[PDB]
């Protein structure tokens, strides 16, 4: 498949990802540059450095500036509504 | 690796 739905359960106190990209850059969708060992993202074993995030809990990140997309992810981790985050990701490069 | 160039932001989450 082009994309894969990855559920990241909040199994640790931290999420542990670093992202680049967004509408205001040459990487239109946010891309994972780092995965910290011990965080919820590394704990799920399904997220990878280079993964491009298309959606967060069904919300598209297309058109969102870097800081808006980062804020969407930060709020998905802090919310008490659910104890996980659903990331729709792709291993393919996304340049437009 | 980074695909964006230095001026472009990185956010730690």
């Amino acid at each position: 498949p082009t994309s894969t739905l990855v559920r990241v359960r909040k199994s640790a106190a931290t999420l542990g990802i670093a992202i680049e990209g967004g509408a205001n850059t040459r990487q239109p969708l946010p891309r994972i540059v780092t995965i910290q060992r011990g965080g919820s993202a590394h704990n799920c074993g399904q997220l990878k450095v280079g993964h491009v995030i298309l959606e967060v809990n069904g919300q598209t990140l297309r058109g969102k500036e870097h800081k808006e997309a980062a804020r969407i992810i930060a709020e998905a981790f802090k919310t008490k509504e659910r104890d996980y985050i659903d990331f729709l990701v792709t291993e393919f490069n996304v340049m437009l | 690796e980074r695909l964006t160039l230095p001026p472009s932001e990185i956010t730690l989450l």
